[PDB]
RNA sequence: ACGAUCAACUUAGAACUGGUACGGACAAGGGGAAUCUGACUGUCUAAUUAAAACAUAGCAUUGCGAUGGUCAGAAAGUGAUG
RNA sequence: UGGCUCCGGUGCGCUUGUGACGGCCCGUGAAAAUCCACAGGAAGGAAUAGUUUUCAUGCCAGGUCGUACUGAUAACCGCAG
RNA sequence: UAGUCGAUCCUAAGAGAUGGGGAAGCUCCGUUUCAAAGGCCUGAUUUUAUGCAGGCCACCAUCGAAAGGGAAUCCGGUUAAGAUUCCGGAACCUGGAUAUGGAUUCUUCACGGUAACGUAACUGAAUGUGGAGACGUCGGCGCGAGCCCUGGGAGGAGUUAUC
């Protein structure tokens, strides 16, 4: 569904992980999509929802906490928010975002 | 190795207190002294003190919970009951 | 209780109209590992603390003893 | 001949409670205009251990609506209230675990606790850990509500009384054995002077009505009437039956 | 060795009556009564000790200048920086979000 | 895309000026020799103009409507950018990297920034920038 | 992977030797097979009883939903549990 | 009247103070005075000089009562050294 | 022989007035209680002495710990007997006064640092909030102090029949 698409992007596209790196890639306007985990704090989620409407970047909420998002992108650690800056073979920028 | 065959932590009590009572205290000390998942920060750092209190080591939170486990089985159904009851107010 | 590194600050203190007593002490200490030489300490008595001035090279010390105001009562050693 | 122990716990000399390390009373919010017309939001700063109480408290802090200051109030924490949760007291407050609502505003089957008997006595019924009442019916004529207490006694109260949603934190506290005597000592050193309990058969007839003998035996029948004189009531009081109970649960 | 005595007239080992043993310029060991150790000021929110503040006993703070009791932020000597940072971010974003709550009800109330 | 253009309003979130609204007069997204990161030159106000009301006499209006400005270098991680804006073309060429150290030029910048913000406080376009963010 | 160089004691073994001694003084467990009894740690008859007695955790019973159950007060616009 | 009063080293050492931890709990282990800080913005203040004693220095004053000695096989209680 | 030690001040478990309620009464209950339970800074001054025109705030006796909380000192000397008290020197705290500098200011109430924060100073009332006072016990580890042990060196005493 969405996790197979994240695997195809994570093996065939360009991404970034973390919060500070997504804010640095989002101020520079390179960020094409952000995926935010469910158990992020709501202050953090509102600060990423506010930077996105300054940069017109679409936001996809992720059902499931940061552990499942860490498992989804092929990594082992946890990740609160992922920013896709280049898509791969898939078209998740233009599917339903 | 595995130093005790079947007592575990209740081997600190020793020869005293019967067998069924030490088995029963073992069942709840394996829940009590365990380290649980924090639902917010996602880190397995929830430990307890002060029965009914579950302080996360990081993250500064504190969940009032069950006395030996984070949410006891007769409580976690109750919120699901609330999930049944709050939906009828709108639809 | 205090120590002063500046010379002109010490000369500002000697004319502060509360300082009635000063004293000059001559210590006999040894430089780096070899030699005995003559250290001097100028101690002026302010009304709260006792200010001092540590002079190791006595070629400044003879000029500074001459540079004290003569109305100041000086205890020599 | 002598005054016996239960007659002696009433003067309140050494049998008084041990309240030094207790945080305060565990009341609800004093019912005012904001709570019986709208809602009011308090943040939970610090859920704390109460000394002598199985449940943990919750120090919810509210904004004083009439003077600029903050009033701190000590609820009994329901199970699953993380700190930083907004707790909404009042009539129009939504139904989430930790909010405190009038009983006429909830549907039946709702598992609430710390519920008032009369509207405004600030938390009388269902306060100890694990317990809860269950609203089993409404009677909207003369605004009554029919609930089920933790003992299994059904009771009709007024629908202006307030209950906080959810079971009480600290549940399952007496499922663990208390293996040693010192652990019961350190339990009862923070409540009152009611431990160790000497058996009344083990003492003399001056000390107790069961006292004395060449064998340790009760004497006459150990069930004492409800209408006996204060001083005989040492045994079983007004027992309608006795013996090891027999019968399945969920009675009519 | 040289065995030492209390100097005051309190013979018990309380928290006020502590002892350090000092060699004095007469050569002899002698006791010194030591005040209780001062603790750092803490944040009221996260409990961490907040820095830039001299750690003194509570009536010592009236003998000191104001720059040993303060840092140069808003909420200077009271809250640590991160918490202050958070209560700017939140206290900005809600007072942007609330404006969204004033722009929705100009339209939903008008399209009814 | 890019939203750190030279007219954006930001809120300073770190430092002595934390919680004070500024405008980015000259961005540096790449960085310089000093400040080895993406910094910016902002101009803001240190003391907000107080709430004058209908009943103040005119002279007591003045000592309420004063403005104490500041120019500052600030990292991009120490600003909240926002959707509000402010026209900076009055003092766009005044505040630059050359306006810094040899600090006597900083006060020459502060006078121009103070006069610009007071003249924008009259005829009260950009009302939001002049009100204290209460936190 | 070395060279120089410096302080600690701990452990293991080998010879040699003593009128076969050597934890040389001091210090310092007697042990086993069972029965009756109380489970235990604990506690009391301070000036004859320290126990199998009392307590204990464990089990079970009874009363009571506060205009309440147990109890105090000579009363009270009283009080203990609370 | 003179000299010297100097240079070092080690530690499962003893005692003591503390820092960060870790175990314990159906025990999670005082209160008030006192002092400080921040938020807040009343009020007051410019330069021919008004503001500043939570900056440096200076000045003045700190009252009452106890204070000796033993604290024990002779100073206390046990009739008594 | 005390500004610095303690008592003094604070509250703890508790005691105990006032308002009230009993009791024939001696006295009993209760302590924030069915009580109209008091002070605080600015203006009015140049009848005004410090009253009055307001703006506020409401706690609500008092006692109770020379082992708990707490503002402030040390060394050396000294007597037949006192010393953290006296004497010499060196400090610190609280309260009150006023000046001299320095600082700020026509950007009237400071600048620097990206920041964490720093600078001898660098207005700020009512009201509110936070911190300190404020804290169990056990275990090992790190650091520090004093003692102990030890080397070289600079003195004085003892041993020497031998070493």
């Amino acid at each position: 569904s969405i996790n197979q698409k994240l695997a195809l992007v994570i093996k065939s596209g360009k991404y970034t992980l973390g919060y500070k790196s997504t804010v640095k890639s989002l101020r520079q306007g390179k960020s094409k999509l952000i995926i935010i985990a469910a158990n992020t704090p709501v202050l953090r989620k509102s600060e990423l929802e506010y930077y996105a409407m300054l940069s017109k970047t679409k936001v996809y909420y992720f059902q499931g906490g940061n552990n499942e998002l860490g498992t989804a992108v092929g990594k082992l650690f946890r990740v609160g928010v992922v920013s896709i800056l280049e898509a791969g073979d898939s078209d998740i920028l233009t599917t339903l975002a | 190795a595995k130093r005790t065959k079947k007592v575990g932590i209740t081997g600190k009590y020793g020869v005293r207190y019967g067998s069924s009572l030490r088995r029963q205290v073992k069942k709840l000390e394996i829940q009590q002294h365990a380290r649980y998942d924090c639902s917010f920060c996602g880190k397995k750092t929830v430990k307890r003190g002060a029965a009914g209190i579950w302080t996360c080591s990081c993250c500064k939170k504190t969940v009032a919970g069950g006395a030996y486990t984070v949410s006891t089985a007769a409580a976690a159904t109750v919120r699901s009951t609330i999930r049944r009851l709050r939906e009828m107010v709108e639809a | 209780a205090r120590e002063i590194t500046d010379i002109k600050q010490f000369l500002e203190l000697t004319r502060r109209a509360d300082v009635k007593t000063a004293t000059v002490k001559i210590n006999k200490k040894l430089n780096k590992a070899g030699k005995p030489f003559r250290q001097t300490k100028f101690k002026v008595r302010g009304s709260s603390s006792l200010y001092t001035l540590v002079i190791n090279d006595a070629g400044k010390a003879k000029k500074l003893i001459q540079s004290l105001p003569p109305t100041l009562k000086v205890n020599r050693l | 001949g002598r005054v016996i122990r239960n007659q002696r716990k009433g003067a309140g000399s050494i049998f008084t409670s041990h309240t030094r390390l207790r945080q305060g009373a565990a009341k609800l919010r004093t019912l005012d205009y904001a709570e019986r017309h709208g809602y009011i939001r308090g943040i939970v700063k610090q859920i704390v251990h109460d000394s002598g109480r199985g449940a943990p408290l919750a120090k919810v802090v509210f904004r004083d609506p009439y003077k600029y200051r903050l009033r701190e109030e000590i609820f009994i924490a329901n199970e699953g209230v993380h700190t930083g949760q907004f707790i909404y007291a009042g009539k129009k407050a939504s139904l989430n675990v930790g909010n405190v609502l009038p009983l006429g505003s909830v549907p039946e089957g709702t598992i609430v606790s710390n519920v008032e008997e009369k509207p405004g006595d600030r938390g009388a019924l269902a306060r100890a850990s694990g317990n809860y009442v269950i609203i089993i019916g409404h009677n909207p004529d003369e605004n009554k509500t029919r609930v089920r207490l933790p003992s299994g006694a059904k009771k009709v109260i007024s629908s202006d009384a307030r209950g906080v949603i959810g079971v009480i934190a600290g549940g399952g506290r007496v499922d663990k054995p208390l293996l040693k005597a010192g652990r019961a000592f350190h339990k009862y050193r923070l409540k009152r002077n009611s431990w160790p309990k000497t058996r009344g058969v083990a003492m003399n007839p001056v000390d107790h009505p069961h006292g004395g003998g060449n064998h340790q035996h009760i004497g006459k029948a150990s069930t004492i009437s409800r209408g006996a004189v204060s001083g005989q009531k040492a045994g079983l009081i007004a027992a309608r039956r006795t013996g090891l109970l027999r019968g399945s649960q969920k009675t009519q | 060795a040289q065995r030492v005595t209390f100097r005051r007239r309190n013979p018990y080992n309380t928290r006020s009556n502590k002892i350090k043993v000092v060699k004095t310029p007469g050569g002899i060991l002698r006791a010194q009564h030591v005040k209780k150790l001062a603790t750092r000021p803490k944040c009221g929110d996260c409990g961490s000790a907040l820095q830039g503040i001299s750690t003194l006993r509570p009536r010592q703070y009236a003998t000191v200048s104001k720059t040993h009791k303060t840092v140069s932020r808003a909420y200077g000597g009271s809250r640590c920086a991160n918490c202050v940072k958070e209560r700017i971010i939140r206290a900005f974003l809600i007072e942007e979000q609330k404006i969204v709550k004033k722009v929705v009800k100009e339209q939903t109330e008008a399209a009814k | 895309a890019k939203f750190l253009k030279a007219g954006k309003v930001a809120v300073v979130v770190r430092g002595r000026y934390a919680g004070k609204k500024v405008v980015i007069v000259k961005p540096h997204d790449e960085g310089s020799k000093s400040h080895p990161f993406g910094h910016a030159l902002v101009a803001g106000i240190e003391r907000y103009p107080l709430k004058v009301t209908k009943k103040h006499g005119a002279k007591k209006v003045a000592k309420r409507t004063k403005i104490k400005p500041f120019i500052k270098v600030v990292n991009y991680n120490h600003l909240l950018p926002t959707r509000y804006t402010l026209d900076v073309e009055a003092f766009k060429s005044v505040v630059s990297t050359e306006t810094f150290e040899q600090p006597s030029q900083r006060e020459e910048a502060k006078k121009v920034v103070k006069k610009a913000f007071e003249e924008r406080h009259q005829a009260g376009k950009n009302q939001w920038f002049f009100s204290k963010l209460r936190f």
